[PDB]
């Protein structure tokens, strides 16, 4: 950071969310003057604020706002701008806007057009590797054409077949197979899915290498061919092959298979004359042997975590690169300093498909900024709408540490300090996954998600000394509010007179075991007895704050108490697990005993629509079951779409509500049996 | 739960444009103490939402207009929902706030002939009649009539705010163009320049009608503050045996 | 040059003509009285004293700050009287002045009256055929309206309040009458309704004109807004003296007694 060293005065982010926080955060620490491009929708973005100004592009959509080539060099050439840094994803890897800047006269921040298209391209990229002398995966040079064809070299190659679409990316158009019958039908499968996918319909055979380790070699290199391989990373935790997990110092891997796949990486990128930053993608087998897989021309969305080893800036290193200065650092001065973990923040629901992508503003939003070692890359401030335009991220949370037990810790830590309201999240899935044995051990591949949990994620199983502590928490919890009911004013005309009750005898539902808590007050600790067993829980007793921290037999617990009734029920979040709870008065409970249950199947057979207004979305249709509160139709008046649901199990005999009628406020849409 | 509470997720719930609505329980969760609200009928007449909550520990009373039902128009069934619920906080000495995003009175012939004069004027009396603290904030429309009714600064009320979306007019900019320039048959600047001096809280902040055009994000501390100074409050009426409310 | 005797006269003979001779000929025409009639007809003679008779709006915006927008008194007569002996304070709504519509100086004539009828403790009496609001004045006829709502239930309990609608109202112009104690109507002439059957038509899509929409039959056999219609005006103001012979001045005073046979 020397502001003697004359860059560009003025930088463009030609992208969204996180990131444009992240290139305007190191251009104003540098010196650059930024300029931030929005949508209509995100004109009151974080990185609208933190830049100096803004020019919005356009309509919400992202092939119309930022994928709007023309708009973006209208807004370029209004205001002046000297550089411009794409980030990740949108046009990134986009020749013709590249060709476009190299036309009027505007900088590029990254690499040039050649090495762009020389690894956009699957195909070409593995020709040039086996040119490049590197090791690559086994599989047939060319593309595969026929079915027969492909079950041949299924024949060469093994029977491990891995069908994979040319270009493209983000987890899509592969497909594995291990038979003839598989390799010729996964075949036409890919080969249907391509044009509807990604339209090159071209296919390859590969092999595919049994638990793979994903690991990657973060590579800069400059204008004078100077190329530098900055340690490594590791991002085998993947659902739906996307990256979750990341860890910047790979366990597995050692010091000479380290030297040995930066040298490859080096040698490649000389090969493609790559004269900005990227990364290389490696495949590690058990034996500790690496094989090429892809190599991004693109700031890598995962590099602040090595940021944390290496102690470098990526993106000023690439403002450097880009005004044309040669590499200040050489290859030894690069050091591994610590430890280094990623989680990344996602707005979607782990409980199924390992995370599907959910919608909500925010309601309460809090970093765990204060607790030690922690870096939160976020683009998200509260009351910010997660929108289906964009990819659902909400953030990037990292810890850095001495050695790697006390990252995962300073990780677990700042996960249960973290505050999401509003929202599904994943922190639950990436603190459980955090502290598995496995992961810990260190013994972890690619599939993780799929052998770790066979049936899905379920939560956390708490074991009976944590089931205690949850139960003793939660029943404190209950006493100290209702205590808080007590603390009327003085009124001097009727006077209050306290209860003197000693002891409570509670009985709590969790899941579905009833459990019977003995409760005790002395001020500020509560002596608790479940079944038995006795704690003693201590607490400042804050019954607002929504991170309450309380020390249970000397072990210190953070939680957050998410949900309360005055029934009884409270939803509360243990070890990132949200658990719900029945407490109730043993009286309450002999009571309640006699309470009837009401079975909640409804009829609503007769579904009526909500407001008069178009039909934009059918859910159902005629001869189709559907269930309890299973969703309807999706109506919109005034613009404002409702979806409104049915209330039984019941085959459609009709729908009424059809795409785009304008059916009127109680009318019949959906007929149920 | 401190009194001084930043709102920060207020400050864009408020869509731009005018067609979309939102939900207003948000806000009212975002403003009261521990985000709990004890809503009353809270499936009947839901185009207006009124309960009770907590400020500063002291009980307060709620009332707000629902933009997303019935697009936050008053009604005969709303107006008798907000009436008595508003005279019994004031019979028992329990402040009031009032969240108001009203563009008037539900049209339509039933209403009419439901007798929807005298409903309104219920609601219209039991706001006049409040002798206990009243604070009331805007955060969009307030058109015609309706904003008399829904706890006015002219009402004798105790301090009213706006947000920067509020829109304090007699009608809507359209209509009050096609009404007032019917004669010039012109009104491609006409509207123009109609939307850029009255379309905003500009007409009703310069005349004094609300104290302050306030920022989302300070909305609960502001009120706080008031619940501290309106405690005091004591005002005196004529002498009567009663009064003969439009039942 | 002594203009300013001529200057009052001349506002004098304005203001005791409304807003022109051509205007009155055509509220003649559709068989509804002026508002300086309906006070002769209703008060005893030689009893009404009227109150602010060159008020003027303070309205500058639109072209209303012209001459030909200055019309003293503004669409308001407002006074004292007394019926059989007994006073009562009364406000009669023009229809000649920009439609009746209310602006600021209306309200202010408005509850002016009534703060002196609220002082002394008589009855008050308004009859209504106002336009709606006047949208030239802006947010500030809003707030008039306001004020005398105010000032309605502030009297309720404490001196009666009587109101009588001769022509059409419309938007806010209907809550007044709602909170006064008795509401009267004229038949074929008299129209209630807070929105216009244009706006039903552009909104909930149906037929309905004025008559059934806000009339007198309307408003008196299957709303319950109004207590009783008269056949015209004369008939109506004749009933509302009989009617206004019940009722005691203000809840201090006890039931009126009379002479009995
Ligand atoms: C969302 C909130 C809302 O809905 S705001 C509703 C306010 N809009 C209005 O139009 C006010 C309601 N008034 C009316 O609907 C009509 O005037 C009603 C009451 C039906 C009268 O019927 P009609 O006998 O046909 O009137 P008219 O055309 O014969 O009289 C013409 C004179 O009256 C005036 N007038 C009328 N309304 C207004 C008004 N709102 N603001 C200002 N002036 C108004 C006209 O300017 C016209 O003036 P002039 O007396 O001829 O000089
Ligand atoms: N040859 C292979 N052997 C084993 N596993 C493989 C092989 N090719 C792909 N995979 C698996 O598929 C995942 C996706 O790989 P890859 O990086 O090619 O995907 P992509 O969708 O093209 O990526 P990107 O978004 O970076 O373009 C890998 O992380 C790995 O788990
Ligand atoms: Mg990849």
């Amino acid at each position: 950071y020397d502001p003697n060293e004359k860059t560009f005065d003025k930088i463009l982010v030609a992208n969204r969310g996180e990131i444009a926080c992240r290139v305007i955060r190191t251009c104003k620490k540098m010196g650059i003057k930024t300029v931030a491009i929005h949508s209509d929708v995100d004109a009151s973005s974080v990185h609208v604020k933190m830049a100096d100004e803004a020019v919005c592009v356009g309509p919400a959509p992202t092939s119309k706002s930022y994928l709007n080539m023309d708009a973006i060099m209208e807004a370029i050439k209004k205001t002046r701008a000297q550089a411009v840094h794409p980030g990740y994803g949108f046009l990134s890897e986009n020749k013709e806007f590249a060709r476009c800047l190299a036309a009027e006269d505007v900088v590029f921040i990254g690499p040039d057009t050649h090495a762009i298209q020389a690894m956009g391209d699957k195909i070409e990229s593995k020709l040039l590797a086996k040119k490049a002398e590197v090791n690559t995966i086994p599989g047939f040079d060319g593309v595969v054409k026929d079915a027969e064809e492909a079950v041949r070299i299924a024949r060469e190659i093994g029977y491990p077949v891995m069908i994979k679409a040319s270009a493209g990316g983000g987890g899509k158009g592969m497909r594995i197979a291990w038979d003839d019958e598989e390799t010729r039908d996964g075949f036409r499968l890919s080969s249907q899915e391509a044009a509807s996918s990604f339209g090159d319909d071209r296919l390859l055979i590969e092999k595919f290498i049994d638990n793979p380790r994903h690991i990657e070699i973060q590579v800069l290199g400059d204008k004078h061919g100077n190329a530098l391989w900055l340690n490594e990373r590791e991002c085998s935790i993947q659902r739906r092959n996307q990256k979750v997990v990341e860890e910047a110092p790979s366990i597995f891997l050692d010091a000479e298979t380290r030297r040995a796949m930066g040298e490859q990486a080096v040698a490649l990128a000389r090969a493609v004359k790559y004269s900005s930053a990227g990364t290389v993608e490696f495949l590690v087998d058990s034996k500790k042997n690496f094989y090429f897989l892809e190599m991004n021309t693109r700031l890598q969305v995962e590099h602040p975590v090595t940021e944390c080893i290496t102690g470098l800036d990526l993106v000023q290193e690439m403002i450097r690169v880009a005004k044309g200065y040669p590499l200040r650092h050489k290859q030894a001065d690069i050091r591994i300093n610590g430890w280094a973990v990623e989680c990344r923040v996602y707005a979607e629901d782990p409980y199924k498909s390992f995370g599907l992508p959910s919608i909500g503003r925010l309601s309460q939003y809090q970093e765990p900024l204060h607790l030690p070692g922690v870096r939160v890359d976020s683009g998200i401030q509260p009351g910010s709408d997660i929108s289906i335009y964009y990819d659902p991220m909400i953030s990037k949370l990292i810890t850095y540490g001495s050695d790697r037990t006390e990252a995962l810790k300073r990780m677990a830590d700042a996960l249960d300090n973290y505050v999401i309201r509003g929202v599904t999240h994943n922190i639950a899935l990436l603190r459980e996954v955090i502290i598995n044995s496995r992961f810990v051990k260190g013994d972890i591949s690619t599939k993780f998600l799929s052998d770790v949990y066979p049936d899905g994620f379920k939560g956390h199983m708490l074991t009976k000394s944590e089931k205690n502590q949850l139960l003793a928490i939660a029943s404190s919890l209950f006493v100290a509010f209702q205590l808080r009911a007590q603390h009327f004013q003085e009124n001097s005309r009727m006077p209050v007179i306290k209860p003197d009750i000693a002891n409570w005898e509670l009985s709590v539902k969790l899941h579905d075991k009833v459990h019977t808590v003995v409760a005790s007050n002395n001020g500020s600790v509560f002596s608790v007895e479940v079944d038995g067993s006795k704690l003693n829980v201590t607490s400042t007793w804050n019954l607002a704050s929504p991170l309450l921290s309380v020390s249970v037999d000397g072990t210190q617990r953070t939680v957050q108490c998410l949900s309360r009734e005055a029934g009884g029920n409270m939803s509360i979040q243990f070890l990132g697990t949200v658990y719900k709870v029945n407490i109730l008065t043993r009286l309450a409970a002999e009571l309640n005993k006699f309470m009837l249950e009401k079975v909640t199947e409804d009829t609503s057979s007769v579904l009526r629509s909500p407001m008069p207004g178009v039909v934009v979305a059918v859910s159902v249709k005629p001869g189709d079951a559907v269930a309890e509160g299973q969703e309807i139709c999706v109506i919109e008046a005034m613009k404002m779409q409702n979806s409104m649901t049915a209330g039984k199990t019941g085959t459609v005999k009709s729908v009424h509500c059809q795409a785009g009628d304008t059916v009127g406020e109680g009318d019949l849409l959906v007929e149920l049996e | 739960d401190p009194s001084d509470r930043l709102v920060p997720e207020l400050d864009t719930i408020v869509p731009l444009e005018s067609t979309k609505a939102y939900n207003m329980v948000d806000i009212i969760h975002s403003v009261v103490d521990e985000r709990e609200f004890f809503e009353i009928m809270p499936n009947y007449a839901k185009n207006i939402i009124v309960g009770f909550a907590r400020m500063n520990g002291r009980t307060v009373g709620i009332v707000g207009n629902q933009p997303k039902v019935a697009s936050g128009c008053l009604d005969i069934n709303s107006s008798v929902k907000g009436a008595r619920f508003v005279r019994f906080c004031d019979a028992f000495n329990i402040p009031l706030i009032t969240f108001v995003d009203v563009p008037g009175f539900l049209p339509g012939t039933a209403q009419e002939y439901g007798g929807i004069i005298r409903h309104g004027a219920k609601l219209l009396y039991a706001f006049a009649e409040a002798t206990v603290p009243k604070v009331t904030v805007i955060t969009r429309k307030a058109y015609g009539g309706a904003y008399d009714v829904m706890s006015s600064k002219h009402l004798c009320g105790d301090t009213n705010y706006a947000w920067p979306t509020a829109e304090i007019a007699v009608m809507g900019a359209k209509g009050a163009v096609e009404i007032i320039f019917k004669g010039h048959e012109n009104v491609e600047a006409a509207q123009a320049e109609y939307i850029e001096k009255f379309a905003n809280p500009f007409p009703a902040a310069v005349r004094g009608f609300v104290d302050d055009i306030i920022q989302p994000s300070s909305t609960r501390a502001r009120i706080c503050c008031d619940l501290d100074v309106l405690a005091s409050k004591k005002v005196q009426r004529p002498w009567r045996k009663h009064a003969n409310i439009p039942l | 040059a002594t203009s300013v005797n001529e200057r009052i006269e001349n506002k004098r003979r304005t203001a005791l003509l409304g807003g022109g001779q051509r205007r009155i000929d055509a509220q003649h025409k559709r068989g509804k009285l002026t508002a300086r009639e309906r006070i002769s007809l209703l008060l005893d003679p030689g009893s009404f004293v009227e109150s602010d008779m060159f008020v003027e709006h303070r309205c500058a915006d639109f072209g209303m700050a012209a001459d030909k927008n200055k019309f003293p008194g503004d669409s308001v007569v407002t006074g004292r009287g007394r019926i059989n002996g007994r006073l009562v304070y009364v406000f009669s709504q023009d229809f000649t002045v920009f439609g009746g519509s209310l602006s600021g100086a209306h309200a202010q004539k408005i509850c002016k009256i009534m703060d002196q009828a609220i002082t002394v403790g008589a009855p008050v009496i308004g009859l209504n055929d106002s336009g709606g609001a006047r949208i030239q004045e802006g947010v500030e006829s809003l707030a008039g309206y306001a004020d005398i709502f105010l000032r309605n239930v502030t009297a309720s309990g404490v001196i009666p309040q009587i109101s009588l609608i001769m022509g059409p109202c419309a938007a806010a112009a209907v809550y007044s009458p709602a909170l006064t104690d008795f509401t009267f109507m004229v038949k074929d002439t008299s129209y209630l309704f807070i929105t216009g059957p244009d706006v039903v038509k552009s909104v909930t899509n149906e037929d309905v004109t004025q008559e059934e929409l806000g009339g007198a039959k309307t408003h008196t056999t299957m709303s319950g807004v109004a207590h009783r219609a008269f056949e015209n005006d004369v008939d109506a103001l004749c009933n509302l003296r009989d009617f206004f012979n019940y009722l005691p001045l203000s809840s201090q005073d006890p039931a009126p007694v009379r002479e009995c046979h």
